[PDB]
């Protein structure tokens, strides 16, 4: 079984890998064939698809990496991410759905700290290989604004 | 004054424009409320008799609202009596309007049709027998709409939105809202700039070349604009595997209509967006990001793939919501310099190139008109 | 796990399933003798898409959510996998709500067809309660 | 190009740019805070003996209150007369006299310097010059006055007496509810996204309260800055609103204000004073001080922590009041040369045994445009 | 005994219930006769008793709520609720008294983002048919100030 | 092998001892000759070893707190702590190091909240009659700010 | 109603406006930080190499300053003279020429705009017209002075020379401390919620720092201080100091232990240079303090701390044991943050009065003993001189 300590040990590593820039361990934590969405409680409330980030294979992750470091143009800044508990909604003998409140914070290179987003991920979660992965992950946020832009994921 | 225009020609823009808060007041009651159409929402996120939405035109907030007849009406969202907002709802659907503070009741056209207590309670207190319902009621706005966006003007002068958008943009916007589009999302980024510096970089050809063959079109007012396009490795190259379903070669289309409109069309990426004011140095746009009615599920997979590419972590459109922050930030020491704005020479109209800057200065020909700047 | 029927019978004791809405203690261990054969982990796929999980076999298309079942009501408000653990707890919480539905235990199949107004109280002899 | 230009001399039509002149905001520091005005304080009973202080403000600036060894209650702006530190740094305490950190000026309860760091010098250098004297150098004093427990101060020597400021009608409508001595049970503070104006009007809205077998009235001092509304003779657990008889009177409701920012309110057994204080051009603090009466016995004192959910931030009554001000600032931002409709009850600004009428707001106007030199 | 793991698992429900304003089940986390308080450390330090809620049964928490939908006018908002490890003071099987630090983000419908309250819940917890339940929550806030007004409880 | 439960709780009691002004206990979760300082991701980057505040012994910690005391000058307020999970990077049954990410928000007494400072606590952890100390920590902030002043340790 | 109003030529009195007028706050950035000034930019040993390069600020005005292949160190205004934007993004970095990302025009490490994006059109469509010339357009370049490896800049060509501007005196007080190869050891940022001139005022407050150092030594050698103000009024020396060879509480009392290394008795040694350089030795704790305006009642306050290259590593533990003495969580320099808020607080509704400052008389020069406010009338002499607010024409017309 998938439970409640194995999940908040994962979401402390895919914190920390976020809020360290180490983003090329980032796709890592997702399935080959996973869903990523960053969207907001209104478009999930009214059963809008499109995301700020919208993937669904792990390689369109490492592209969304690849174009940070190589393509986009942006002022330094860092995550802090604040996680609370993971609360199982469902799952079987190898399944289980989940949600997980955050907050993040974004610090400007300038020194201007931020609450940006807050709201929970939804996830289904998997172990394969003795690995527990992230089939789909939807960062719901709270709020409908993004202040200037997102750069990293969340 | 650090407003002061160097001359007639555009080629110097005042730093100053972007920082005077005067100045933006006058914005407010020259271009906002003044011979302008303001973009409000979509015909079809209002479909219903009573589905209102409400939003802002410059400062001033507005209710959009569908009646029985299928016509849309839109009215200032202000309480006649002591000056409340009216809808407190960013959307809804309702059969009458009413102010929460004192229950005042206001018709889908903004008409005030019912004062709590108007008579007395106990033939004491009321109104004096000089009140009169009907001489009472918010500012009502000009409604249009062109291939399903709604706009609202309060000037009785302006011209229709044909005469104002004019034939060019009029079939540019008829090329992309040519059948049933549905709402898939929306998103709103908070600018850390003046308006004014988003809508430049909107109609800026130039920063948006350097990131085959194309043009740039501008209407008669200097106003409105069209820029257009035609033609490491990707681990997943399907973000950029697109369908065929425009007459022409175009892969890139991107509109404005003053003051603050955006149609745009990026390979199958379809999306309007919203430019409000919201202080000297900030500015609040909104997303909606469209699908057509007819989609198939591959078709429309497609779209939420390549909408990677726009909004606020869009592989082409993220710097944008920074840019503008750069020079608020750039021009702190320099409220009493110009901008230069020469590419293209002192040409306000079409262009076969994208190196010029001839919608920008577009901007600046309808800007002072409006404002009396010449 | 498989329990023990005296291992059994002192943990649904010590979560106050004695003389629960009726049923004496012997009811809820011949319950789970025949649902499951006190295995947490008995899993049993029905032809109407849910499944009955854990010592006291709970359905998934109306007391726990397993993710696979359509018109899944979930009035324990658990997943499912919560009544597959080596610890009864979020299984004994759903059969209190079940037991209290208040078609009282007929809701257990099991228990009607071997169990009701069988000795019951058999399956506590023997045993340090 | 002024949006503070008044339509006719009456008050039916309020500018809706008294809400967002800047310059107009400075005049009412200038006119109304520091002008003929009595400004709340603290509670006596706050400061009960000597040294006992609090700090607060009158319009932007801040005060010291403080109790003296001769039982009398004093008040001085909160500014070091050396270069304009605050001088006390704490909401309350009780102390023997005030101390500026930044350089050790001493002042007495009154606000005298009573002593200055190094005024002589160190080892015969430096220090002040043999010109400079302490007793030329304080802040500002102000005039304190006391009414049934209620401690105001005002800036100006010219401000009548506060008897005669409220008017005995509203003497005897405080002294109705304030006879015995009071004790705090709670202090709750709001920040309220509203210029001032806003919800001081909101507080004397007999129309909107009206709206949220009993008769009421309104009553307005002369002036037109004070007002009283009064009234007089599903839920699960109804203990919300037993209640108990006392008041000699059938009165249940009583919500008094003095300009220019004073309330005291009377709901069943809910006994509370609000502070209203300006704190930018569009928002304002409320300061609430829950009361029970020192005699209370123990089931008295639990039905008024009961009653209080009537009251402050999220009161079954008053929740709204935090947010309907912010509704007007936001509906008006397009408006600022438009007029506010005040004409409920006609062009009076006197007493009136209705409630559907807006009298008592349009008295808050006479008395505003009074101090503000904005009558026609 | 009642650990720490309980009372975390107990906190996080109840913030998603009030955090998803699923408002009519928030009642159900307390004991018939309770005692809920949102108050200040201003007031909690002197030992003032007065809250901006104050209730002594689960009935006037339901009345809260039903007022809130029926009655009470005001601009849609959200909270987000962020929760620390709770600390047990005392406890047996049954009852135990423990503090919980929190934070409260507040995001209006308009988009904008604060931290409205923070503080810790002082609280007695029993146990009814096997269940974590509140004898008494007092939500003891850090800050004297509430923004505009308090429409959901903390 | 010390746990991640172990020092989220150890993590907890240091937070609750600063954030309730018990700081005269704040030393007492320090060995004798342990490290503690307070810096930033950009001085923690180049190698630079200063700290807003620097401690190579349990007594100048006990010194700083007589000074808070006894000698600084500050406006009144208060701390919320709000940690994230502990990641143990090595260790054994006595030893670990660790990194916890953490956010400060500071209450002034007029009621204005803020985030203060957020990041990390580098920790290495030791074991004494059983009960976890902190040999060293490191409050690496995200910010290079400090709004007005520091008189509170992280 | 002018609540910038002078009483007298003297400056025993200051309009407490002055902490207020934006009006007044844009004068000092025409008149005093874009006028005949020197800005600390940085120190040359943080821009060692060619392409090294830092971003900070002169007032509001952003600065790019930069080390090039000569060894010589340049800075020019962070503005593309195309629109406007900011050209370096960076704090710091290394760079061969810096490029405008908005329409990618580059500029050389002068600041010379040395290439357009299309300057020439695309297939001879388009481009500048042909009288555009690239030379005519650029960033205003910055005066550079390197003192003691203090990197200053100036807007004006007609500035005095830093030595002129420091003075002989301030000179020598800054080449005691900068005698030696000086290391960054760590940077804080303060905050400080008061208008710039506030804390400047603190900073040569010899009267707070003279009552706190008293105070501080309640709990654990005779010391004379004295306050030097060059002749403009601008920069000061508070400092203190023991008769070295005259005859005559905590844990860990490591923190105070120190070592000898200057040729002299000076224990605490506080340097100013207008507008906003602080210099520091107290005890064996050496830092630099750079002081920008942010908003009317906001400022900024970036520390630098520094050790000397050739420390041992106890000398080194020294400093960093001593660094609790100042910056943000401060011994000494805890409450210089609280102080300016507290006048900027205490003032709200005193806009018309004014500060008094007498201590030590009328004179703006320097003093025997701290007991003084001279370094602050100093402040104030020098403001009035680069704002144009000495007696008016009319006012001297009526007194005379
Ligand atoms: S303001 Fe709308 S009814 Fe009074
Ligand atoms: S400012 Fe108060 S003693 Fe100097
Ligand atoms: S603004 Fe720098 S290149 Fe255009
Ligand atoms: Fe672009």
């Amino acid at each position: 079984m998938i439970n409640e300590i194995q999940i908040a040990a994962f979401n402390a590593a895919y914190a920390k890998t976020v809020d360290s820039d180490a983003m090329e361990q980032w796709p890592t934590f997702f399935t080959k064939d996973c869903h990523y969405r960053v969207t907001n409680v209104d478009n999930h409330a009214e059963g809008l698809a499109a995301g700020i980030v919208w993937a669904d294979s792990q390689d369109m992750l490492t592209d969304r990496i690849s174009a940070l470091r190589e393509a986009n143009i942006y002022e330094r800044h860092r995550y802090r991410h604040i996680l609370g508990l993971p609360s199982i909604q469902s799952g079987d003998a190898t399944q289980a759905s989940a949600s997980t409140p955050f907050m993040v914070l974004r610090i400007m290179h300038t020194g201007e700290t931020e609450v940006f987003a807050s709201g929970e991920y939804l996830d289904k979660f998997t172990t394969i290989d003795g690995k527990l992965r992230l089939q789909e992950r939807i960062a719901v946020c709270d709020s409908t604004v993004t202040d200037t832009l997102m750069a990293l994921p969340l | 004054s650090i407003i002061q225009w160097h001359g007639a020609t555009n080629t110097r823009v005042p730093f100053g424009i972007y920082t005077d808060t005067a100045n933006a007041d006058q914005e407010q009651q020259r271009i906002y409320r003044g011979e302008v159409w303001n973009y409000l929402c979509l015909e079809s996120e209002i479909p219903g008799a009573g589905d209102f939405r409400t939003t802002f035109a410059g400062e001033t907030p507005i209710v959009v609202v569908r009646d029985a007849d299928q016509e849309i009406y839109a009215f200032e969202n202000r309480c006649a009596h002591r000056g409340a907002l009216i809808a407190l709802e960013k959307s809804g659907r309702t059969d009458s309007f009413q102010c929460v503070y004192h229950a005042w009741s206001y018709n889908r056209q903004g008409d005030l049709t019912g004062v709590a207590f108007e008579k007395g309670v106990k033939g004491q207190g009321g109104m004096p027998a000089s009140f009169c319902k009907e001489e009472h009621g918010p500012r009502k706005l000009r409604v249009a709409v062109f291939c399903g966006l709604v706009f609202g003007s309060f000037s009785e002068d302006v011209p229709s939105i044909e005469d104002y958008l004019g034939p060019e943009i009029c079939e540019r916007i008829e090329r992309v809202l040519h059948k049933p589009v549905e709402v898939i999302g929306r998103f709103t980024q908070k600018l850390p700039n003046n308006w004014k510096l988003y809508f430049e970089n909107v109609k800026d050809s130039y920063h948006a070349s350097l990131l085959q063959k194309g043009g740039v079109i501008v209407d008669e007012s200097g106003g409105h604009h069209v820029s257009y396009s035609m033609i490491y490795r990707l681990k997943d190259p399907s973000l950029l595997e697109g369908f065929e379903e425009f007459e022409d070669g175009v892969t890139l289309q991107i509109l404005s209509v003053f003051p603050g409109f955006v149609l745009q069309q990026i390979q199958n990426s379809i999306a309007v967006r919203q430019l409000l004011p919201k202080s000297i140095s900030s500015s609040e746009l909104n997303w909606t990001y469209l699908g057509y009615a007819d989609d198939s599920a591959e078709q429309r997979k497609v779209r939420l793939k390549q909408a990677n590419l726009i909004g606020p972590a869009g592989f082409i459109s993220m710097e944008d919501g920074a840019v503008g922050g750069f020079v608020q930030r750039g021009i702190a020491g320099a409220a009493n310099l110009d901008a230069v704005i020469e590419m293209g020479g002192d040409h306000e109209g079409s262009s076969e190139g994208r190196a010029t800057e001839t919608s920008v200065r577009g901007f600046w020909k309808a800007y002072r008109k409006h404002m009396g700047q010449e | 796990k498989v329990f023990g029927r005296c291992e059994l019978a002192a943990a649904m004791k010590r979560h106050g399933l004695d003389n629960y809405r009726g049923y004496s203690l012997g009811n809820w261990v011949c319950a789970a003798k025949f649902e499951s054969n006190f295995n947490t982990q008995a899993t049993n796929r029905n032809t109407d898409g849910s499944t009955d999980y854990g010592i006291l076999q709970i359905n998934s298309r109306w007391w726990c959510n397993d993710g696979r079942t359509p018109g899944s009501r979930n009035l324990c408000n658990i997943p499912c996998s919560a009544l597959l653990s080596s610890d009864i707890t979020a299984s004994v919480n759903c059969a209190k709500k079940i037991v209290s539905d208040g078609n009282g235990m007929n809701a257990w199949v099991a228990w009607r067809n071997r169990c009701k107004g069988t000795d019951v109280q058999a399956w506590i002899r023997g045993c340090r309660l």
